[PDB]
């Protein structure tokens, strides 16, 4: 009579979508009910260009479902990349990244108030490891957000 | 069940209206009734007119409580 | 063959006569939008209470449907604006509805502040990184 | 061998493509058949005949006119005025200037239509129904409009060739009073010579 | 065996007698039909929930002391014809439908366009025509639901519409403001019981057509032209795009 | 103009002030300007033959449907 | 491979429901714009705040009564000085600040802004005086 | 109790006659609710004369027969010729061209309130093949309406 | 401050008084202190990257959160 769960979104689909995600090399990390997903911005763009490729909209539809199963109130999503011609670029750069990933996410329906997108260029990487383009490791995408209740 | 692939229920949160498995992880499940859920098709009669008015029927009319008839509720 | 471009999916009644009422509708407010802007033409814009700053121009997708003052702290919390609120909060809340897809965090709060108009304010000061609510002194 | 969203607005290869599989496969019928080179040149030689005809068949201008209808979009020609009725119901991310690339088949068709007339001059003019006020309808479908010249321009058109305008809801070729009509009355209309 | 659907209610049962077969079987036909109606206009509703929050927003035309606007109705071209040899024309009537009053939260589409929904338990010239009929009372339970739908949607025009031309009319200074007036008392209370702040708002005026025509107020409206504005090439150009079906009349 | 040929393609000049040589008035959606009266000739025969004729300004359309007015 | 939006109006009515939606809404932000009545950051009668270092401490109030009490306590935790200017009305001016960490700057303009025309707050951090202000 | 269609009309019979018109070379094409049937003046009259063969009047039938396949409230009927003697003179040859179309199409009852006509003479052509008398691809009669509702 | 590197380490003096020279105040928690335009700015730019910026007095970690206010 009433429902036993939230709409749609199971604990071992939970469990499974993250096993794949961090197989594929999209890391699912969740620290108490805050959770992270980095993607590497060359599993989703071009060359230092906010241009998704046509394959990477599969990997964006599983990120999708992922975020769909869970409940929030705000997500945010925020762009780094390496240092290619001028602070302004790269920071216009990840803002369209930002911009772009969100529009598609929030048009496949997530149960989220909120999307906050940023893209702050190179200012906070993740490793000493600067050397590459879009495949430096700290030219990612971060999806982070936290489970409401 | 409702924490599978986890370890299973650890117990029922009631301050959350939730179940916490045994992992960290919350659960999906509600496990009381105060447990946010998104409500949205409710089913009854006179929903937004006070529900219906408990009297005896004469004829097969559903009156609510601020006086409005429940047509699409109503006999024929 | 012959066919006509829109092939779209069946369509409802049901969507069919709320599409109607909306219609007409949306031509009344048009109508009183038009005549009122006639009577009385705006004079300030409250982009001189809400200036925009670096910081400011991140984006946001909003849907939400409650009281002013949550929306208005998540939105400086995310513009990293300490969120400050000025009078006392009136017993009926000031309720909110912003719908908006992919724009600036100026933008939505001069849409917050517009659509709470005579019951509350939003002020941003950028030197101070302080996003301000608040609520008129009636009462 | 062809990248889903227009193709990076490169050169288009189905002939070569399909008269190739044509000819691995009557090469591969020919060497089964036979075991012999001049039996493997006999096969690849009809497997080049058949996809030849075959892809002549398929780049022919009543294939991708026939093509465009069975996708939503209409064509009509009233003496040597063609005309390509796109609706940005379909062909439009909603009420946004955006295209929709989900249906690039149909703007690849409507690209290889056009491109059947070098020397044609094309107006591309946006539509939009009754709902909304007259400066948002005019300026939605003037966005819409520009957006479809700018594809047809990149795709390789002139730019001179390329003319976009945008009517709001003054030309209708239905009643926007009916749901169906208001439906028919957003389209994007491209006429050539 | 389901109520829910036309095909189980058809299921079910895989000139007096006639006649009340006839009857039974539209009976139960159009209870169910309208349920099933029912339901599925609401789920529409539901799909359109945010949409139908934009149009009708109730809380957008709130006045300043969260008073709802009262509900004007207009009328044009009035004529009565009292009897023969008298008629009474008016050029536009308005009315007062309903008065401004305090609220406490706004109104939204719900309470309107909502559709009850229960579903309805229930159970030659037997079981042949039975069918054909339980299906007629199907279409006319659709019907009838259909038609509660549509007054819903005109009861909520109406409010909405009398708001919105209560704006416009106040714009135009067709009606007076609501006035209100705060008494403001200070600590107020005994040893057992205070308050602190304690104020009585109080609408000491109700809003009102005023029938002095001399203080309303004309809006005329304009559309830009080139005035002001013009290589300044202006021209009327034929190149351009031309209906295919050029003379419709 | 040129008026058969196929296209009917063709070019009226525009003035804004009410010359006394070009005082014909011409309302091409709600912005109106003023030809003389061999143009107005020409833009009813365009009318009658029931062809749109778009103002445009620079290149750049402003706004379709043309219809004289008082002379 | 891209998808369609799930919500996306792909219905005849739809489409013309959620345009009447849109405009809807465009038009209530254009009758929220004429309406809405802003005072410019110039001529805002508000105190600002006074940059005092004395001032600038963080404290928690949970006060509802007479302004004076509250700006005399605020003003001696501050260590400025305290006086008011003007005569006490019948009916007191009551104020209520219920904040947990704010400085006594802000506490100080959020006062004034309660207070509104009935009183003031002005602050002078060279000679450190807090002076309330009524108005007849 | 009520009737279910348009009396006397069917979406099949309209399919199958403009496919029929169609194939002997009356244009007849649909775009939105706006209905347009181009005949040729060779199918129709005379060399420049306003006279129809008895044999075109089969033809006129056929396209009654559509036109009463449709609800609407005006019909126009206007007419375009090469240009033979002079101006008035192919404009009176058009204007009486549409009055015997539109007086024979009106005898043969068609659901229309209004039926207008009209001859341009030379006006308007549709194509640049102007060579020909009334084998001209441009010397052509057009019935123009909208379908109602 | 070098603020790409890896680990984005600097170091930011406080003033306590409001001198001419620092006169922007920091909310290191319930302890504020003043400093410069360049400081601020970079202090912002930190914020803005959402980085704690504890403040430290001889190696002693003494209050978290960091929020620049009035200048």
């Amino acid at each position: 009579k009433l429902p036993c769960r939230v709409d749609g979104a199971c604990d071992a689909t939970i469990i499974k979508m993250m096993t794949d995600l961090n197989k594929k090399g999209i890391k699912v990390a969740s620290v108490g009910q805050n959770y992270l997903i980095s993607i590497p911005a060359s599993a989703l763009f071009a060359d230092q260009s906010p241009r998704l490729n046509w394959a990477s909209y599969s990997l964006l539809n599983e990120i999708a479902a992922f975020l769909k199963q869970f409940r929030k109130i705000a997500i945010t999503v925020t762009s780094y990349s390496s240092k290619y011609v001028s602070v302004k670029r790269e920071r216009a750069l990840t803002l369209a990244r930002s911009r772009v990933v969100s529009e598609y996410l929030w048009s496949q329906g997530v149960d989220s108030r909120i999307i906050f997108t940023q893209g702050l260029g190179s200012d906070k990487p993740i490793t000493s490891y600067t050397l590459g383009g879009d495949r430096s490791p700290n030219a990612r995408v971060e999806i982070t957000f936290r489970r409401a209740v | 069940g409702c924490c599978s692939k986890m370890g299973g229920i650890n117990y029922c949160d009631s301050s959350a209206g939730r179940l916490v498995c045994n992992n960290g992880f919350y659960s999906t499940c509600y496990c009381t009734r105060h447990a946010v859920m998104d409500l949205q098709f409710l089913m009854g009669c006179c929903l937004w007119h006070g529900g219906v008015y408990p009297q005896l029927n004469s004829s097969g009319l559903v009156v609510c409580n601020d006086g409005y008839v429940s047509e699409e509720c109503s006999l024929q | 063959k012959f066919k006509k471009p829109p092939i779209n999916n069946p369509s409802d009644d049901a969507t069919i006569k709320l599409a109607e009422a909306a219609v007409s509708v949306s031509d009344s407010m048009l109508e009183m939008a038009k005549v009122e802007k006639v009577i009385t033409p705006p004079s300030k814009d409250n982009t001189l209470t809400i200036p925009n700053a670096y910081n400011l121009q991140a984006r946001a997708s909003v849907d939400w449907s409650g009281p002013i003052e949550e929306l208005t702290a998540r939105i400086a919390k995310a513009a990293h604006f300490r969120f400050r609120v000025l009078g006392k909060s009136p017993s009926v809340p000031v309720l909110i509805s912003i719908s908006t897809k992919d724009e600036s965090l100026a933008e939505i709060l001069r849409d917050i502040d517009y659509q709470a108009g005579k019951k509350a304010s939003i002020h941003v000061y950028p030197n101070s990184q302080v996003v301000e609510l608040r609520y008129a002194k009636i009462y | 061998c062809f990248h889903p969203p227009y193709n990076n607005f490169q050169p288009d290869r189905r002939a070569v493509k399909r008269v190739g599989v044509d000819t691995g496969i009557g090469a591969v019928a020919g060497a089964i058949a036979s075991g012999t080179a001049s039996g493997t040149l006999i096969g690849a030689a009809a497997g080049g005949t058949v996809g030849l005809v075959a892809s002549i068949y398929r780049d022919s201008k009543r294939k991708i006119i026939r093509d465009l209808q069975k996708q939503d979009i209409q064509y009509v020609e009233y003496g040597d005025t063609r005309t390509l009725i796109i609706p940005t119901d379909k062909y439009f991310m909603f009420s946004s200037p955006r295209l929709n690339e989900i249906c690039y088949p149909g703007l690849n068709n409507v690209i290889r239509l056009l491109n059947f007339y070098p020397q044609s001059t094309i107006y591309v003019a946006g539509f939009t129904d009754n709902v909304g006020s007259r400066s948002h309808k005019r300026k939605l479908s003037q966005a819409q409009a520009e957006t479809m010249m700018t594809f047809l321009w990149a795709n390789g058109i002139a730019a001179k060739r390329l003319k976009a305008e945008g009517y709001g809801d003054k030309n209708a070729i239905s009643d926007n009073a009916i749901i169906h009509g208001s439906a028919q009355n957003r389209r994007i209309e491209i006429q050539w010579f | 065996g389901d109520t829910g659907s036309l095909a189980g209610l058809q299921a079910m049962a895989d000139k007096i007698r006639e006649m009340a077969l006839k009857e039974t079987a539209l009976s139960v036909g159009a209870q169910a039909g309208l349920a099933w109606r029912a339901k599925i206009i609401d789920e529409q509703l539901n799909k359109q929930a945010r949409n139908l929050d934009a149009i009708y927003d109730f809380n957008s035309l709130v006045l300043e002391h969260n008073i709802l606007p009262p509900v004007l109705l207009e009328g044009r071209n009035t004529l009565n014809l009292a009897d023969a040899q008298s008629i009474r024309i008016s050029d536009r009537t308005y009315k007062v439908a309903k008065q401004a009053h305090f609220i406490t939260t706004p109104p939204t589409w719900r309470q309107y366009l909502w559709m009850d929904y229960v579903k309805p338990e229930a159970p030659k010239a037997e079981k042949e025509i039975w069918c054909i009929y339980t299906e007629r009372g199907w279409k006319n339970g659709i019907d009838q639901a259909n038609t509660i739908l549509e007054e819903n949607i005109a009861r909520i025009k109406e409010d909405f519409g009398g708001m919105i031309l209560y704006r416009k009319l106040l714009a135009m200074n067709m009606v007076s403001p609501p006035y209100v007036s705060h008494t403001d008392l200070g600590v107020t209370g005994d040893g057992s019981e205070i308050h602190i702040d304690d104020r009585v708002l109080r609408i000491t005026a109700l809003p009102e057509l005023n029938v002095n025509s001399a203080e309303w107020r004309a809006a005329v409206a304009k559309d830009e032209n080139a005035l002001e504005r013009f290589q300044a090439k202006i021209v009327i150009t034929n190149k351009s795009w031309q209906p295919i079906i050029a003379p419709v009349s | 103009c040129d008026l058969t040929k196929f296209r009917w393609d063709c070019d009226l000049p525009v003035q804004v002030k009410p010359s006394p040589a070009s005082s014909l008035l011409v309302y091409c959606g709600s912005s109106y300007g003023y030809i003389t009266k061999q143009q107005y000739d020409i833009l009813a025969r365009y009318q009658r033959a029931s062809v749109n004729m778009v103002l445009d300004i620079n290149g750049e359309y402003i706004d379709s449907p043309c219809i004289g007015a008082e002379r």
